[PDB]
């Protein structure tokens, strides 16, 4: 009961998110994203995700 | 925990060079930045849109947090 | 031999009746078991925490590439 | 200690080894023959030293017990005079050759619970055992000894049946092969006491060459190979190509007059018979047992040859231990030893319980 | 080479166990590992 809350409240948190990249612009991108954030920086990890797409292009 | 979820998104982004080079780099409020976000859409104008992202992070607060939007900022 | 290699081994870890029993544990253990990647992600746990130490292990690393060793070395670790 | 020592007995076709579980080595190893005159039976070394005024037996020949009556006395041998043990105060752990039918299985199980009274007993495979000498569950053994050679795929602790292959030619017939071309060579060894001598300069003198071809073109222009052996008359005689040529048969077995394949290649016939998703295990671990296994530069030959079998992206590695030739043996004292065995060995209240055929559940 | 494995091995946590240890490799790995944590505890 109080679990499934948790998961339903962490899905509509997820979907919030998304709209706020879709307006500023990937979810499974956007989720593992979320998750290092929320352990620690901000600026590190941007400048790693942009060295990481310029490698791929 | 954290170099194996940056290890996930390296390997989603993509091969161990590009992990050891993210690693070193590792290893090297809100309010403001909603606001920075609002300039930038005004500067990108998008009215219409700067409206929508201020109802949105008040939804994001009713359901750590500058750390997230800082991230979505950079990525403009 | 293999044989004589891990007798060796189990009398460096540790008279005669002893060592036998020592043999005995390292043969139980045997039968109840029966890279560069997770090298990184130790070096970045360290430079967390040092960053020089971190830097010198992996240029050891990559002076090194033996990959089964080092496996076990780490969790050894 | 709580328990007493178990007892391992490795049933060779030509020598058996025994001794207690626990220990490095056997405590004796003697000939499988019984004899009786032409004391009414001799057993072991006895029979061999006054087989002169004996008739010969040997009831397990070729890995196979073929005379049960003669098998028991090599046992009760075994226990009374070379380990002077009471069966019936020990468990024991016996071998068994490769692919041996499951009536004998239940026959030697039923000897030991009826006749010696054993209090506990197991049987395990020969190649199983040196397998797990060589601290592997996984990988194919290449037994080769006195009277049979076989060539085991074991799977996770399990033979392979299905993908075991048997080659009648082991060291009986390259001690044979030996006599014949010293002969040839202009010296004369034919009888029973100079297949002992011959055994002897064949054990201590013969290498297998890298290449065939070319050691037999160093030794046709040189004398570089050659080794003298001397006899115990005194006369000192000199062995040439014959070293390497001898043990030569188990990689080209015409050399014999046999059509069968040579060891190598029976090997890489075996690996083939198996699921495709293990034979990159059994190649990776190859190993070899068994005192014909014994041949110096063996080892790289059989790296060289399986190398040309195999595709080219196969990761070939030969496993020859230098305890291999007792590595049978060894297997059984660590396996008996072990924590994770003692509640695998069938006890006699098992067996009463049970009967025989409990064998093939309690030693799949 | 064997010299620099010493080094690397004294970061992460005995030469001649190391040694020892090396040439069984050379002759799974996790196993191996299991065994000598295993011989630890039984000599304390
Ligand atoms: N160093 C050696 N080189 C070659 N052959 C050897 C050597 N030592 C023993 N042998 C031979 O190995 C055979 C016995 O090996 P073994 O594995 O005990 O056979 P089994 O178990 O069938 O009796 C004999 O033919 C003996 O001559």
């Amino acid at each position: 009961a109080a679990a499934a809350a948790n998961l339903n409240a962490v899905r509509e948190t997820m979907d919030v998110l998304l709209e706020i990249s879709r307006i500023l612009n990937d979810m499974e991108t956007l989720s593992i994203c979320v998750r290092l954030c929320e352990q620690g920086n901000p600026e590190a990890l941007s400048s790693v995700i942009k060295e990481l797409r310029k490698a791929t292009e | 925990s954290p170099n194996v979820l940056l290890q996930n998104l390296c390997c989603r982004i993509l091969v161990a060079q590009q992990f050891q080079y993210a690693v070193r780099v590792i290893g090297s409020d809100e309010f403001l930045v909603a606001e920075k976000i609002k300039k930038e859409l005004i500067r990108q104008r998008r009215e219409a849109d700067a409206a929508l992202f201020s109802e949105l992070h008040r939804k994001l607060h009713s359901q750590n947090k500058w750390s997230i939007l800082y991230l979505l900022l950079s990525l403009s | 031999s293999i044989t004589q290699l891990f007798d060796d081994l189990c009398e460096a870890l540790l008279r005669k009746r002893a060592k036998r029993s020592l043999k005995k544990v390292a043969y139980n253990a045997l039968f109840t078991n029966l890279a560069r990647n997770k090298i990184l992600m130790l070096s970045f746990d360290l430079r967390v925490g040092l960053g020089p130490k971190a830097d010198r292990l992996e240029e050891l690393v990559e002076e090194l590439e033996v990959g089964s060793v080092l496996d076990l070395l780490v969790q050894l670790a | 200690d709580e328990e007493v020592a178990a007892l391992v007995v490795d049933n060779g076709s030509g020598m058996c080894k025994a001794g207690f579980a626990g220990d490095d080595a056997p405590r004796a190893v003697f000939p499988s023959i019984v004899g009786r005159p032409r004391k009414d039976s001799y057993v072991g070394d006895e029979a061999q030293s006054k087989r002169g005024i004996l008739t010969l037996k040997y009831p397990i020949e070729h890995g196979i017990v073929t005379n049960w009556d003669d098998m028991e006395k090599i046992w009760h041998h075994t226990f009374y005079n070379e380990l002077r043990v009471a069966p019936e105060e020990h468990p024991v752990l016996l071998t068994e050759a490769p692919l041996n039918p499951k009536a004998n299985r239940e026959k030697m199980t039923q000897i030991m619970f009826e006749t010696f009274n054993t209090p506990a007993m197991y049987v395990a495979i020969q190649a199983v055992l040196s397998l797990y000498a060589s601290g592997r569950t996984t990988g194919i053994v290449l037994d080769s000894g006195d009277g049979v050679s076989h060539t085991v795929p074991i799977y996770e602790g399990y033979a392979l049946p299905h993908a075991i292959l048997r080659l009648d030619l082991a060291g009986r017939d390259l001690t044979d092969y030996l006599m014949k071309i010293l002969t040839e060579r202009g010296y004369s060894f034919t009888t029973t006491e100079e297949r002992e001598i011959v055994r002897d300069i064949k054990e201590k003198l013969c290498y297998v060459a890298l290449d065939f071809e070319q050691e037999m073109a160093t030794a046709a222009s040189s004398s570089s190979l050659e080794k003298s052996y001397e006899l115990k008359d005194g006369q000192v005689i000199t062995i040439g190509n014959e070293r390497f040529r001898c043990p030569e048969a188990l990689f080209q077995p015409s050399f014999l007059g046999m059509e069968a394949c040579g060891i190598h290649e029976t090997t890489y016939n075996s690996i083939m018979k198996c699921d495709v998703d293990i034979r990159k295990d059994l190649y990776a671990n190859t190993v070899l047992s068994g005192g014909t296994t014994m041949y110096p530069g063996i080892a790289d030959r059989m790296q060289k040859e399986i190398t040309a079998l195999a595709p080219s992206t196969m990761k070939i590695k030969i496993i020859a231990p230098p305890e291999r030739k007792y590595s049978v043996w060894i297997g059984g004292s660590i396996l008996a030893s072990l924590s994770t065995f003692q509640q695998m060995w069938i006890s006699k209240q098992e067996y009463d319980e049970s009967g025989p055929s409990i064998v093939h559940r309690k030693c799949f």
